[PDB]
């Protein structure tokens, strides 16, 4: 009962990695890996451009900038912690 | 030796005693020659072995034959560049002793026809295309940041607007900015003889952009005495290959987008429109990373702002530095 599931583990086990073997040869851990970078741009760039929208060379400059450095100010990331505990409790 | 010793400390003394002297125009070398075997000079420096277009901006108005200076680095000390009558004349010099500099040949035929090389191997006629020797800039380098498509279409200037808000808190102390509606990639002072500068004087030339285009020259080089980069708007460079090629040499900055995959998204997000030119903002701009940088030598990939801005921060923080 043990011994013999011991076995089954190892026949398992060395049977999924050489498969994976010949899946990385082949090629389709780079198609996750170009994907994720892909995403991670996507979240970059494309939030840069949003950060633009309001240059203003009607009035949220006063405001709207101050919101975006609250959400990632530190502050707003662990009152949410906070009350989600609170929530929890 | 009176001669020798009532003199030779006269540069010494004179490049220190005006330690705040301000500098101004500007130099860019072309050659990098030593001066052990071509001294030829009071400050018994070794030599200008410095670079191809150093970096070093000059206003001492020395003699006719050489031009004590200073050079612009992490320490404020003075320098030393060659006139540019003494490079002109001495490119030659370095070559003068070349024996069969003319025509004769040194493979074993010695007397077919000898005599004093022709003066052609001088500066008797050296007309290339008529290119002189170290060239001025401004007492700052001008900017241009490429990318990341033709400047001004929705998306590519609104990467430049974000950038030049921390760039502007940084400066404004330092800002000088301007935004120029003419095409320097179109404007070359290499003129033949005289540009146009009448407006009706009905000549081959006259309803040319040049006049206009060369009218801020003005409100670059010298100007910038104050120090300043200057930055512009200037829908100009595309790509950094007709700007480098006058004495300007700007600061080519590329905001690079990395993979041709993300900008999709990135010029695709606002949807209808945009697609007006389709393929040169995604073809232009991988047009541009196609040639290497050392102009746009500046590289930008980088995320979000915070550390983005950092690294035109960190290049201009070395560098307004140390330019005093």
């Amino acid at each position: 009962s043990f011994f013999v599931l011991n076995l089954v583990l190892g026949v398992l086990s060395g049977e999924f990695s050489k498969e994976r073997e010949k899946a990385k040869a082949r090629g389709d851990f780079q198609k996750l890996r170009e994907k994720q970078q892909l995403e991670e741009d996507l979240k970059g760039y494309l939030d840069w451009i949003t950060q633009a929208e309001d240059i203003d060379p009607r009035w949220n400059r006063f405001c709207r900038r101050k919101c975006r450095a609250a959400v990632k100010s530190n502050v707003f990331y662990w009152l949410v912690i906070f009350l989600v505990f609170l929530n929890t409790l | 030796e009176s001669a020798r010793r009532e003199v030779e400390s006269q540069a010494q003394q004179q490049l220190e005693r005006a330690k705040h002297k301000p500098v101004a125009f500007a130099v860019r070398t072309n050659v990098s020659y030593c001066g052990v075997l071509d001294e030829e000079c009071p400050v018994q420096g070794s030599g200008v072995n410095f670079e191809a277009k150093d970096f070093l901006h000059i206003k001492e108005k020395y003699s006719n034959d050489w031009w004590i200076g200073r050079l612009v680095k992490e320490g404020g000390d003075i320098a030393f560049i060659p006139s540019p009558q003494r490079l002109e004349s001495i490119r030659l010099k370095q070559e003068q002793k070349a024996r069969r500099s003319g025509n004769p040949s040194s493979l074993s035929d010695i007397g077919n026809r000898r005599s004093p090389p022709p003066s052609l191997a001088k500066q008797k006629q050296k007309q290339a295309e008529h290119v002189p020797p170290y060239d001025v800039v401004p007492s700052m380098r001008p900017v241009v940041l490429v990318g990341p498509s033709l400047k001004g279409y929705e998306v590519t200037d609104m990467m430049q607007k974000a950038l030049f808000d921390f760039l502007k808190h940084r400066f404004d102390g330092r800002i000088s900015i301007t935004r120029v509606t003419a095409d320097l990639s179109l404007a070359k002072r290499s003129v033949l003889n005289n540009p146009g500068k009448r407006t009706i004087i009905e000549r081959s030339s006259a309803r040319s952009s040049i006049a206009e285009v060369q009218s801020e020259i003005e409100r670059i080089f010298e100007l910038a005495k104050s120090l300043q980069l200057v930055v512009l708007d200037a829908d100009t460079i595309n790509h950094p290959a007709q700007l480098a090629k006058t004495s300007l040499a700007p600061i080519i900055v590329f905001v690079k987008v990395s993979s041709p995959k993300v900008l999709q998204r990135l010029i695709r997000s606002r949807g209808k429109s945009q697609m007006k030119h389709l393929t040169v903002q995604m073809m232009a701009y991988d047009k541009l990373v196609q040639c290497p940088p050392e102009s746009f030598d500046v590289i930008l990939d980088e995320n979000q702002l915070e550390d983005a801005c950092e690294h035109l921060a960190e290049y201009l923080e070395v560098y307004w530095r140390a330019t005093h």
